[PDB]
């Protein structure tokens, strides 16, 4: 729904420095500040036998400030604040062209240039003094090197141009920059006094790569001028896309759904291989940690801690108890690894097996999907706690059972009995929960090792029985993966 | 793949189809807005198509899926109204002494209509019954028909003089003509400017939909006088601003789709009946 | 598979300094 | 507090309990609004003291039935207040007015919940179909301009109101509709009228509404997939108003049995303002 | 949810009852106060209420959860006064020769009234009882009454001079009157002007206090003489200075608040009883 | 919905027999597609009717035969509206027309589905063998630009339409067929032709060509290894169109034999516009 269009295109770069100066009082002898500054140029060249205008415009960062001052006297010689670019200094070079590639330069999969090196070196500024021997500043150079490109825009007056932005890197070179007639002499760098020489333009010539994402309904017809600027770009209904994610489980699986999720599933794992723009897989994963942190799951771990902390210093009546320890067992499933299958990682695999058919159009989403499906999913879970072979399970929505192991009979349940084991022994969860067990346990009899396997959530009996075309364990299942609703 | 045939389809009553879920239509399909132009006129714009493409795309519709189709009055987009689309929203606008053009448009885009040609100057014409009309559009039709009995002696009317003859329609771009069925007629009407075409109705067209934007029901489509059904794609809605029209449309799209349905004849099954 | 929530979680601590750069920047 | 969760069984075999007729026409008030023009045509003014003493016999203790007389239809569109008991809104159709009198009756018709709106400040945004913006006031222009998420229009500048789209202009009343999700910004005229961000709840069986003309219109249901016609969209043709009214006394019983008394507010407003 | 029903609710004496809801009401409700225009004057300032919705912020309630409301004076408040917010608080400035206003204005406020109208010109209007009064309003409300005899009869009056009424009220903003129960009464009230309800008194009004900051106890909000309650809504404070006033205000709003609470009539629990 | 998954199980012995019936029309209308070539030839204009009643003796109802004369096959070619049941469309062979024969044969016998395309804002591609190109109008000159994967124009400059290649040059119809899987530029004077990304579906066997001159030209497919002869493509010999006519009627019942009514479409228009 989303192509990839290669326009790698061989340019030529051309640029001026520019230059700002501000006068100082008295007779005309100060100078309070020579800086550099943001410099346009147009330009028109041939290439692959059409005329292409371009527009170029240059800036700087990094720059050093030397000074020289010959004192408080009312006419000698001085420079309050000089600058001069050298090793720290980089130097940027927006470039746009009226090119066909520059109007698909919306979405972008990748963006890579190589471009040739070249040699700036300083004009001769006569610095104006009204009497006298003549201040001569000469000499200072520096040499580009291209490292990296970007998206950028200038700002231009009539209307704001998307654009390629070139990072260059600089190296101070040989002549040593000098105030001559002066007591300034074997510096070295370029200063910002006249960084041109007079040319009429620094040129770079290269070749820069480009992979565009033009959107496609239908394979014959792809388009050309990208125009769906984040002008015609808008916010995606929440619940439009909580209707469309909601609308993709209608696909999904029975058996492969469990194999992936018996996968660790990591930060590369995941949101590596989705079909995204540069400006969002720069920054996907943590976009999603940033929105994943305020959510009411994860404050809900905060607040599980803090108030454990504080109280450690501090020092259907059944329901509520066991909803409320239902609750600290969800936080507690999230928070640790625990060895049964783990609700939490259906959870994932319908997420990844969602996000995984989508794609990145201009806006992440992953945050508000990521986050919400960790809060959303399986809304009402169960837990156990198997001990002398009288497994007690609860419901995070109050319910309680306590069962044996051998022969699935429940008994009277133990409130406060199994509030200690809760804490320390671990828990289990209970993907197959006591009323399908008892059913499969009743219709399909089944023996002392895989009921055990499967109280305890094992992933090779889950899977031997899903396999076996279990129908009580395939419809089971099949609801667990249909509650992931967002 | 068996096409044309019918043969009958099995189905059980109580299975889960939890899988099942809802169809997203707007992904796919192409929602397709035809207005008059004095809409356009009182709106004083020239973006607001892509403004109002934009609140689709809120909606859902992709940016290229929706599509503005102008007309430029009723009776002119009445001749041989073609919505070669994929969900067709047609704004009429009401106004008095429009009725009946309101209503034989309106049956002729909601009702599949199968039409064989005509030569008026060669063969007499009947109709077979009550599924058949004849269909006449045109620049400006003049629809006379001289009625036969038995022997070629016309009724009321001499096969030779026109004037005798007994108008139908005058001046009138459509005119969706019904005579008595199983009477032998011959027919006159200014054969350059209007074509007629003997046509059978179909079931519905569920691909278009009319949202009639003015005054109080009218649309008897169903030229028996006796049933006036209200069928659910003659939508209609009270106006004083074609703007508030829009965006009551734009706001509420998704529910007019659930009121249409796809074309059925151009989906694959009806291949070999009258796909089209 | 559930392992990604926990990496989420535990590295979450990394978009403090990426606010810093955004608001830096 | 209220039992509001707990559930309320009954059986079927339940005999029928006796009428409350009696007991709802002796302790209710009905309630007639109606337009001036019928009082000018009626050209009287012993008429109302003669329409209780009808009403007495129908079964009405004196002082109960009242007269609540408006100019037009469109002022009375403007902050309608529902005084009283079984209300009753005599509606004069006429050309051109259609939208108008839905509007009306879309407002009374239903409860609305309104908390306010300030135009000058925010941007505001509609949260579903059961959500509307209601201008109330002497001359509304609701002029309209949606914007991106970075807070810039479309079709319109956020800066000049020339480019705004107008959705309901020199109107009393005006229930606009927007499209749901977006960020507007609104003008209108803030001195001379007041907009408010009204909910729909459930419906308002108080009011009955008269339509003394023409042909079935009140569009109630903003959707236009529906158009339902509730039990109280009553309908007369008329050419009399003494004619109009005494088919509405001898007919009261049957208007009373369509409505029901229970959905009073305290309050004679329309709706429920919730700041 | 079962509205309408008042069915019986059972509770044990025994469970633990639940945390405080204080951050609750804070997050989600709305306080409201109401103030003369004098004491805006004796502030002179004009960021006052900025300064003083940042000082409710540290007490809890967010920045736009307060809103103030000025007025000239208490009989000019007291015709028709809508208090459309969600914790009210009213000061009412105490001066002499306004006890009776003060009242009335209160017995308007702190109860809960539903009312019908009345057409002075029609009918002749009785009591119920105790809790049946009729409350004018108006920028002149001058209510004269002429009782009757069983024969329709004036009694100390007539009913056709109009200068041999009782006044019981005049040049009134508000005024309640209560009059005999059982007795039927013609009444004169400058239709122009003031309008006259005919209200019963249903149960108090959670959601608004009222804060008399001049005087001794005075506001008798029940007509019967033989009681006159104290409620909890209804207090007092001393005072020299309208910044010691408010900021008495806003340091104790915790106690103000949970001395009053949510207007019951605007629950969804009250739905179809007399929902507000 | 007609089920087309469920298999239908016929019986290998078991019995030749008669097609029941079928309810739609009172029966078939035959339809004859005739150049003006033969009615000037002919010079007449009761010819219709003498037809039409030596139809009836080989037993046509008479409303059943219809007629429509068309300039020539290129001006025919355009927008070819079959508005009919059984055609038969009698093409003069001319030399230097053997192309323009090729398209019209391979858009009337076989069954399109066609996409608009908007040259101005779109680069075009071609799915499979089985998707062509169909341009009409009244002049159609397509030059079109293929591009490589870097989207430079490969034998032409995107910005200089003169260096484009012409595939096709003042054709009334032009069927085009570029690489498959290559993007495209295209440039055609959307003034008078339009063009229609059109892929092939089965044949359409309402329609039957009949050559009436010269040799056996008519290659419906597009591919050069294959050139099958179809039953529908028809080739008579000629020297008059009244001995032409006095053919097709005598053996008008195997020229309809040969074709058959089921694939037949509400429109007239030779394609599925699928939009
Ligand atoms: C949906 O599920 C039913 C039974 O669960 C199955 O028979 C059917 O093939 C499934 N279809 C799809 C499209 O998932
Ligand atoms: C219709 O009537 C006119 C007037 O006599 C005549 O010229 C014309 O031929 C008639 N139409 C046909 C199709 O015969
Ligand atoms: C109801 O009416 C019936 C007959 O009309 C009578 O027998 C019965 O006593 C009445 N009950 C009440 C409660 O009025
Ligand atoms: C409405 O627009 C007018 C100018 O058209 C402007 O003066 C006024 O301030 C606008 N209303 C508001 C509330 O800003
Ligand atoms: C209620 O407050 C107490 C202390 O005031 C605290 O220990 C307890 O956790 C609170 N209840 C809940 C449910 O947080
Ligand atoms: C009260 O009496 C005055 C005459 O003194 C009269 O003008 C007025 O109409 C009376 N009030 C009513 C309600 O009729
Ligand atoms: C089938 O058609 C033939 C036509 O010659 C007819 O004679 C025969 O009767 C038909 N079949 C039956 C069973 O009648
Ligand atoms: C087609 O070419 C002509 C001249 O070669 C040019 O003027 C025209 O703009 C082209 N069409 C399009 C759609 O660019
Ligand atoms: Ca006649
Ligand atoms: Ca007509
Ligand atoms: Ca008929
Ligand atoms: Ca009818
Ligand atoms: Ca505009
Ligand atoms: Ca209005
Ligand atoms: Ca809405
Ligand atoms: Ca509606
Ligand atoms: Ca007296
Ligand atoms: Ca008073
Ligand atoms: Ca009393
Ligand atoms: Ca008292
Ligand atoms: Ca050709
Ligand atoms: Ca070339
Ligand atoms: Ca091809
Ligand atoms: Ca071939």
């Amino acid at each position: 729904l989303w192509k990839e269009m290669q326009y790698n295109r061989d340019i030529i770069i051309r640029f001026k420095f520019g230059n700002s100066i501000v006068k100082m009082g008295g007779l005309g002898y100060k100078w309070s500040e020579i800086s550099y500054k943001a410099a346009n140029y147009q330009y028109n060249y041939l290439r692959d036998g059409e005329q292409v205008t371009a527009h170029t415009t240059c800036s700087v960062n990094g720059v050093n400030n030397f000074s020289y001052n010959g004192g408080f006297l009312p006419t000698d010689f001085g420079i309050s604040r000089y600058e001069v670019i050298k090793e720290n200094s980089y130097v940027y070079v927006d470039y746009w062209d009226d090119s066909k590639a520059f109007r698909n330069i919306v979405y972008v999969r990748s963006l890579a240039a190589n471009l040739n090196s070249v040699r700036c070196t300083g004009g001769s500024y006569h610095f104006s003094l009204p009497v006298g021997a003549w201040p001569v500043i000469n000499g200072g150079a520096v040499s580009l090197h291209f490292a990296g490109v970007t998206l950028s825009t200038q700002f231009t007056d009539f209307v704001s141009l998307n654009s390629l932005r070139f990072r260059f890197s600089l190296t101070v070179d040989e002549p040593p920059f000098s105030i001559l007639r002066t007591r300034t002499v074997n510096l070295y760098g370029l200063p910002a006094a006249n960084p041109n020489n007079g040319n009429e333009y620094y040129e770079i010539s290269g070749r820069f790569s480009l992979i565009s994402l033009v959107p496609t309904n239908d394979d014959y017809q792809t388009p050309i001028m990208n125009s769906v600027t984040v002008r015609q770009d808008l916010e995606r209904q929440l619940t439009n896309l909580r209707e469309e994610f909601n609308s993709l489980s209608q696909e999904i699986a029975m058996a492969q759904l469990i194999d992936l999720a018996l996968l660790p599933l990591d930060m590369f794992s995941m949101f590596s291989g989705i079909k995204s723009t540069i400006d969002l897989t720069k920054s996907m994963a943590t976009s999603v940690m940033k929105k994943f942190r305020k959510s009411k799951l994860a404050t809900s771990i905060s607040e599980m801690t803090n108030s454990l902390s504080d109280a450690a210093s501090s020092a259907n009546d059944i329901s509520t108890q066991t909803s409320t320890i239902g609750k600290k067992l969800r936080l507690k499933e999230m928070i640790t690894q625990t060895e049964g299958m783990s609700f939490d990682d259906i959870s994932a695999a319908v997420l990844k097996t969602k996000i995984d058919m989508s794609t990145q159009i201009g806006k992440n989403t992953l945050p508000d999907i990521v986050t919400e499906a960790s809060e959303k999913f399986i809304p009402k879970r169960s837990y156990r706690i198997l001990k002398d072979d009288e497994v007690m399970e609860i419901n995070t929505e109050g319910k309680f059972f306590a069962y044996k192991i051998n022969t699935f009979d429940e008994v009277p349940f133990d409130v406060n009995k199994f509030a200690e084991l809760v804490t320390d022994s671990p828990v289990i969860s209970a993907i197959i929960d006591f009323k399908t067990l008892k059913n499969l346990n009743d219709n399909y009899g089944i023996t002392r090792t895989e009921a055990l396997n499967l109280i305890k959530s094992n992933p090779n009996m889950l899977r031997n029985f899903i396999n076996q075309n279990n129908p009580i364990i395939r419809n089971r299942i099949e609801q667990l993966i249909l509650q992931c609703k967002l | 793949q068996n096409y044309g045939l019918n043969i009958p389809i099995t189905g059980s009553m109580d299975t889960v189809y939890s899988n099942s879920t809802r169809e997203e239509v707007f992904l796919t399909s192409t929602l397709c807005l035809y207005y008059p132009t004095e809409a356009s006129t009182q709106i004083s714009d020239g973006e607001w198509k892509d403004s109002l493409s934009q609140m689709f795309l809120i909606k859902g519709w992709p940016t290229g899926s929706v599509y503005f189709k102008e007309y430029s009055n009723i009776v002119d987009f009445s001749v041989d109204p073609q919505l070669y689309c994929d969900y067709n929203l047609v704004l009429m606008k009401y106004d008095q002494s429009l009725e009946l053009d309101m209503s034989e448009l309106a049956d002729l885009i909601l009702n599949e209509w199968l039409c064989n040609p005509m030569d008026i100057t060669l063969y007499y014409y009947q109709q077979s019954g009550e599924s058949n009309k004849w269909i006449s559009m045109g620049s400006s039709c003049t629809v006379k028909v001289c009625p036969l009995n038995t022997q070629t002696l016309g009724i009321g009317c001499q096969t030779t003089n026109v004037d005798s003859f007994e108008t139908v329609a005058e001046n009138e771009k459509l005119a969706i003509v019904d005579v008595v069925d199983g009477i032998n007629h011959k027919i006159n009407l200014t054969t350059t400017t209007c074509t007629i075409r003997n046509c059978k109705k179909l079931g519905p067209r569920e691909n278009v939909a009319v949202i009639q934007v003015g005054g109080a029901n009218i649309l008897d489509i169903t030229a028996d006088p006796t049933t006036n059904p209200q069928i659910e794609r003659m939508m209609r809605v009270n106006w004083k601003r074609w703007w508030q029209v829009f965006y009551t449309i734009v706001d509420y799209i998704n529910q007019i789709v659930q009121v249409m349905s796809k074309r059925s004849r151009s989906l694959n099954s009806a291949a070999f009946y009258y796909r089209v | 598979a559930s392992l990604i929530y926990r990496q989420l979680l535990t590295n979450s601590y990394s978009v403090d300094l990426y606010d810093e750069i955004e608001q830096i920047g």
